[PDB]
């Protein structure tokens, strides 16, 4: 796959551009993020608009035909119409996912942590990308999957940051004269960081969590203006989408929805914890940790069974089909068979099915589907105790837990995290219905917080990411000291989850063959040096060259690398591709400057394609202007923490290593720290 | 020969108080006297009226009311105005609380009707039977009012009533329709359960 | 007929109307001894007997209490206890809410005997004359059982209300005041502290 | 003002101690002594705040008995001399501690700290006895009456207990203690102390977050992940640990209703919501706030500069506090003895009710808002039903309380800024309030309990020029995160607007002092300067196998005193002085194990005393073992933004600066690259 440059070449046209804007851009980044952060929360709105307008009208049906056969008989034909509709709307909303383009399947983390962290897959920021991604949600969440909508934000947020930050449309193949200072992949790197993180502040309303997840990933130094735009923009879009649900809802000046979730406020004191309760939060991290590993293993031997044998694309739209179906009829076994009736009392159900209960009590397996998962998850932390059968939660649980395992490697564009977060309220409430049946209801044995504990017990469990999680559900809850139980349980839970098998976001990334670094050494290799790492020959070039020299580097058909340096065996610098295609373009053997090299500034134009073989490849070559003169350095007895510590905090692509005296030997390009 | 509202009150609002208090002592007698039996709303549905025409008589304003730390008459309005609009007799009262309206005193008349009903058919064989078209109507015109409602809860009498009915048709009765409606719903289930395992296995034969 | 699905009982009626006999009597006590606030002086045995017409029906209960969405006899009792722990008139009882307090009993006496030199003292020169060595020990009285029940832990109303009126009679309406113009002794310090940082700059910066 | 070495050795005795531990022990020990950071930070921080309520209501009871009894007789000038005296004497005894035994202890401890945390180590600064005395003078102070906060110093307190028990040593009782005995070096200690100042902003204001950020601003290092987890470990353990321990002094337990020492309260009720139409009067109120930040700091630098010229005697700025103290008794019974207003209590509002000259059931309005902490009114500028203030007598006192408090800054005393920085935004930022709520009639939206909050954010930024921690801070004390927007654009503006005059309050006494303080960035008005500017070309570099002529020489100089030298002319690697003169003293010549490098490791033995002998000038000895074989050796054509984010990321005190020949020409530290 393809790296990406963050460092910038430094060259003295770059320095010529230094001295002409230093006779005015920074105020081009705060509203480019402004605009990133409105565009993150109109996308959020406009998904949850129109995902409550297809489900709703989705039911009507399904309730009204439920209704109208349960007097006279045949159910079996509102069975079919309802697993109709889920494999009608499944069918439609990923149809446009395994033909059109493969790469917006599951939601965009496993991509976005990649593309942060360096690596161009190779569609990732494309509008195609993007709008069958926003309406693969829409006509997935409503196509009755198992699945939570919040997930696949973060790519939106990406794909619009990188869109609007280049004034260009390729898609479109228009142009604008407004931002080039804009193209160079330095910046655009960092406004997918604000993307991502506008991108989770609208899903889940916690704006420090998008921070603190923007800057988990892309580990580098403390760029400390660019932390407090992205923080600018986080809350520029969690803010548009409290404000837009909220003249949609009515009530213009009450913002109470801050992200698609809204966990509620924990202000009820029967949620209060102490220390003597401290010990069983442990054990709850362990159960998820433990639940969390069943998982990733049943989802990793399930893609293992899927990629070797399931790769045909109609296969897996026949695939995505036939689980749909499964879903509706699975849960109708579960509400056709309920023996469980409680009546309702205020908004808990809105699609009610008086099944076969007493004309006033409505079946309650009934409601624990036909909702939005979001509703159950916030039910499950506030509904009062003695709200619940717990037969209900444990048939709903058990079922789930597959049903969220099975539906996840599959060809939608969906998220993880409310499959997780619900699984975690479902178990977690039964351990908070048993603790009232032992203590005899005493306070502390309040289930509704025991839901909570147990969402962040599965969800820490299923993905290992602290402090970009522990950070969101300090702050969607709004209760500050709930961390500290949070944290011990997202301890427990990674703790006791990496002893198995590795998180799942981790396991696609390394199931498709990705260059990915990790935040540190594989575990010491302290011992290991630069010596045993760098390769061998170097293809390197000269700046008194000629070129030939250059087309047979260039056209090397069996390597194709990006960086080569330039020396005298004195390191002078280092030339990438990219720079010394445009470099052989136009005619050089005085007008380049930066611009010349942002034309079409993703996807130059390869080797094949420059006929310069006659007049051109005979003569000199001159690239003394055109060359990174400091690029950075280590020598081969550095150890290997030194040299990931450089390699990783900075964004280099290509390290050289130089010995003693100033020689060049070898080339650190990322594969072979990830090898170890 | 003290200044007013220090020592006591005076004797010009002594009255409204007086009058006050013997009218809004009245409307507890309404509510506990007609309480189990709920005929809440259209019983002093008068008797709360008057009530709140005799707070507009005491708006000695400040002399009264607002001359104390623990208002007693604000606080008793306050619980009369909980009771009030937690009970909803508003969908009992027709325009401007002058009188019922029809499709609820309708309702009630049917109610009556369809106890009626439960009383003649007195081993519950023709009880069930031969009685379910008046819950069946009853029920349909609970439903139709209840959807009424919403491009406007409901009245407590009413919907207490529909509770009384509904308690009766359920327990003590168990007029239940069987619905023989299983077999088919098991067929269609075991076929569509078994179609992934179909897949799988042609997914891994043709290879 | 089946039991309390359409009416009441034999041995619950009576259970019904004695609440009602009374609370009317116990809201009607309140607003008619409301405002001269006299409440907790009289409306105590009222309210004790509403507790146990409650208790020795409370002990059908479920077939009232809990048979009906709005608790009418529930939310009643409910608003007495909201109303009885506002006022705290248990303060101004004595041991088992039979008789007045010991010490309140005769500051309700003193509240009086100010009352009667008020009045007996009737351009308010010689009113300010005559009671201050009674509006004091008045004054010391109240602070005195507002510090006894501070050593327990806003006072019982009755009492209250009685420091209030005292209060907003002798300080405004007569203007009772003393001036004791001690300005120009603290103008004798605080101008002569305020002037020593000015010497303490300008000190230090000659030499 | 010497710099402290992050970067790490390396040497040969590293890669030998990297062994035995790796044939996994020490991160447990980094996490339970990250946790006893926690613990006793809360400790003191519940120490602090009880022994100072308990002191002050004894004082203020004393005072409040006083009056009452001299209010008709005739002598309330007399109470006045007591109350004159009764600050003067906490004061004098608050101060008279602080000048002559540490004079570092003065004002707040975060100027230091984050010097520190820039490498630079200030002398004095994280010794047991400043601890002790910057601990009892802000008992002292803020019980003695004077116009301070208590939150200021808890970052010192936090600091100074991370940086000692992270030793296992005292060195103040002479003990040896050897229980840790690795983490002795100044990385260890500046991530330590890192966390104890996260530590400690999370024990003074409640949020946890605020404190990682906090201290992630200072310190702009790489990103590190799992020093960052566990800085949020501590942060976390310090609040639950002074939560609990002040709940249970209520004797409640229950509930933990008392995160911070400074706690808001819940703003969600609905009376406090704000509309998208009143952004700009946010905006206004930005503008205001940052224009008196700008008068507070510029009326404190024109008298701190007096200060500093003249009243520069140890026994001479004590009697100056003990006049500051008398004037605030003064002026403060003079504003509460004229103010013509009576308020009754409203239930509690007071809790020392004074009456002076009311109508015998009301109390005094002005006694309210002295006669407290000043926490507690400014939660009660925030939470009272609109309509609770006379504008005279709030104003008034706004207009006296930010003069004292702007006098009562640069005394010898232990002190904050925070608070009087609050109490002042939240007053004029309440009269605000009042005035919206007088020009548009009883409208909903000029709520005065949210406009005394965006006044008190406004104030805040003002003074201290603060943004990204401080925001966090602000939009998490108050538990509500839609306030985070308007807080954010009022900080936004208040630094632009401040920072277009002058400095800003903590960077100012940084800068009277003449610390070399590197920023956050280069002065990107600078142009591309290379390295051969910014360095120092006369080098006095060594050898490999070198006569010990030189070392002495090189040493013991009394013109030029260095330290850290590269060794040779190529380049071999950097030796430091305070790891040479351990290469002396046990005698290592060709005629250990890194442990007497770190048993002597603070206040390294100065090289006056080993007197070697004439015969060893011309032994030789090799260091090829005990250099840093890889130093950051940045080329000489490096540009100036280059050469920054090197230095100040990494967190470096050298820096060789070499050529194409690999010629050892000049070097960058701190002092040849923060002169610009
Ligand atoms: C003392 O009397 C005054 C009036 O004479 C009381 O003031 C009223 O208090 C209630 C609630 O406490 C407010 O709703 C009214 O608006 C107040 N009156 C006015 C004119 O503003 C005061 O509360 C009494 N104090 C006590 C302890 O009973
Ligand atoms: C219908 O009647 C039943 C009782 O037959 C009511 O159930 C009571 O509900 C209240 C609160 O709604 C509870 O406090 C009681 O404990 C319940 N008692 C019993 C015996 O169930 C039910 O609420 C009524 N529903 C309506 C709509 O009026
Ligand atoms: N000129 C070169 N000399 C030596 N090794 C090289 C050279 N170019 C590439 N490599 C090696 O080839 C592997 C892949 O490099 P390449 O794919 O060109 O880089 P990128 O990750 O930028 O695509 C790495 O191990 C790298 O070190
Ligand atoms: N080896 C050296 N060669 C030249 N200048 C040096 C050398 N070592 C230190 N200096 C200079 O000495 C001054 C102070 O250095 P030093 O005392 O080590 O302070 P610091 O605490 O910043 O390391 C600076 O101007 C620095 O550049
Ligand atoms: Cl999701
Ligand atoms: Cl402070
Ligand atoms: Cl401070």
């Amino acid at each position: 796959y393809e790296s990406l440059d963050y460092d910038n070449s430094e060259n003295q046209l770059f320095l010529e551009e230094e001295r002409r804007i230093n006779h005015t851009v920074e105020i081009k980044r705060w509203v480019i993020c402004a605009l990133i952060g409105i565009l993150t929360g109109l996308v959020a709105c406009f998904i949850d608009i129109v995902v409550e307008n297809l489900a709703g009208l989705k039911y009507r049906v399904i309730k009204g035909n439920i209704d109208k056969f349960t007097e006279k008989g045949g159910l079996s034909f509102s069975l079919l119409l309802w697993a109709t509709l889920n494999a009608a709307f499944v069918l439609v909303g990923s149809v446009i996912v395994a033909f059109i383009e493969p790469v917006a399947a599951g939601s965009g983390i496993p991509q976005i942590k990649c593309f942060l962290n360096g690596v161009k897959i190779p569609h990732v920021v494309r509008l195609k990308t993007l709008v069958i991604k926003v309406s693969g949600v829409i006509l997935s969440v409503v196509g009755g999957l198992a699945v939570g909508k919040e997930g696949p934000m973060i790519h939106s947020g990406s794909v619009i940051a990188a869109g609007i930050s280049q004034g260009r449309s390729t898609s479109l193949k228009r142009d604008f004269k407004i931002f080039e200072y804009f193209r160079r992949d330095t910046e655009k790197r960092d406004f997918v960081s604000a993307g991502a993180a506008a991108g989770v502040s609208a899903a889940f309303g916690a704006p420090v969590g998008g921070v603190l997840f923007s800057l988990e990933e892309g580990a580098s130094f403390w760029n400390q203006f660019l932390t407090w735009r992205i923080f600018f923009a986080s809350m520029i879009s969690t803010f548009t989408l409290n404000f837009v649900l909220s003249i949609y809802h009515g009530n213009m000046w009450d913002l109470s929805s801050p992200g698609l979730i809204n966990f509620g406020r924990f202000d009820s004191e029967k949620m209060a914890y102490t220390i003597h309760e401290i010990p069983v939060f442990i054990a709850m991290g362990v159960v998820g940790g433990v639940l969390g590993a069943v998982f990733n293993a049943l989802n990793y031997w399930l893609t293992m069974f899927r990629i070797r044998y399931i790769h045909r694309p109609c296969l897996q739209v026949i695939e995505a089909v036939l689980v749909a179906a499964v879903t509706a009829t699975v849960a109708f076994v579960l509400i056709y068979s309920s023996r469980d009736c409680q009546p309702l009392q205020g908004g808990s159900m809105s699609y009610p099915l008086q099944l076969f209960c007493a004309d006033g009590e409505y079946n309650s397996m009934a409601a624990a589907f036909f909702n939005t998962p979001e509703k159950s998850v916030v039910s499950l932390f506030h509904d009062p105790p003695g709200s619940y059968n717990p037969l209900t939660l444990g048939l709903f649980t058990l079922v789930y837990f597959f049903l969220a395992c099975w539906t996840y490697g599959l060809t939608v564009s969906a998220g993880v995290f409310i499959p997780s977060l619900l699984i975690g309220a479902a178990w977690g409430r039964l351990f908070g219905i048993s603790l009232s049946y032992l203590t005899g209801a005493a306070i502390w044995a309040d289930p509704g917080k025991y839901a909570l504990m147990g969402a962040a017990a599965q969800l820490g469990g299923i993905v290992r990411m602290t402090l970009s999680l522990t950070v969101i559900m300090m702050e969607a809850t709004s209760n500050v000291t709930y961390g500290f139980p949070i944290m011990l349980v997202l301890m427990t839970a990674k703790i006791v989850g990496d002893v198995f098998i590795e998180g799942l976001y981790d396991m696609h990334i390394q199931l498709q063959s990705v260059p990915f670094l990790h935040w540190e050494a594989p575990v010491t290799s302290h011992s290991l040096t630069a010596r045993e790492v760098m390769s061998t020959p170097v293809t390197c070039l000269r700046r008194r060259e000629k070129v030939g020299v250059i087309v047979d580097v260039l056209s090397d058909t069996a390597s194709n690398h990006n960086g080569f340096p330039v020396v005298e065996a004195r390191l002078q610098g280092l030339i990438l591709r990219s720079q010394l295609i445009v470099l052989l373009k136009h005619k050089v053997f005085r007008r380049l400057r930066l611009k010349d090299f942002r034309d079409a500034y993703p996807r130059f134009p390869p080797i094949q394609s420059i006929h310069v073989s006659q007049d051109e490849r005979e003569c000199t070559m001159d690239l003394s202007e055109f060359m990174n003169p400091s690029p950075y350095t280590v020598p081969q007895e550095a150890s290997l923490p030194r040299v990931f510590k450089l390699f990783r905090a900075l964004g280099l692509r290509h390290l050289v290593v130089v010995d003693n005296r100033n020689q060049v030997v070898g080339l650190v390009t990322r594969k072979d720290l990830a090898r170890y | 020969s003290l200044p007013p509202d220090l020592p006591d009150l005076d004797p010009e609002c002594r009255e409204l108080l007086l009058d006050f208090a013997n009218s809004s002592a009245e409307l507890t007698g309404c509510l506990v006297r007609s309480a189990r039996p709920v005929r809440l709303c259209q019983t002093c549905y008068p008797l709360f009226q008057q009530v709140v025409s005799k707070m507009d008589n005491i708006s000695c304003a400040r002399s009264l009311l607002m001359a104390d730390r623990m208002q007693i008459v604000v606080i008793l309005s306050e619980f009369f105005n909980t009771t009030w609009q937690e009970a909803n007799c508003a969908n009992c009262l027709t325009n401007n609380s002058e009188e019922l309206s029809n499709s609820t005193v309708y309702f009630l008349n049917l109610f009556n009707h369809t106890l009626t009903c439960f009383e003649h058919n007195l081993n519950y064989s023709e009880v069930c039977k031969n009685c379910r078209e008046a819950y069946k109507t009853l029920s349909s015109l609970y439903s139709e009012m209840q959807k009424m409602n919403e491009l406007e809860h409901l009245c407590i009498d009413v919907e207490d009533a529909m509770n009384i009915t509904r308690k009766l048709w359920s327990r003590t009765f168990n007029c239940s329709v069987p619905c023989s409606d299983t077999v088919p719903v098991i067929a269609v289930s075991v076929f569509i359960l078994f179609l992934p395992v179909v897949f799988y296995l042609s997914s891994f034969l043709h290879s």
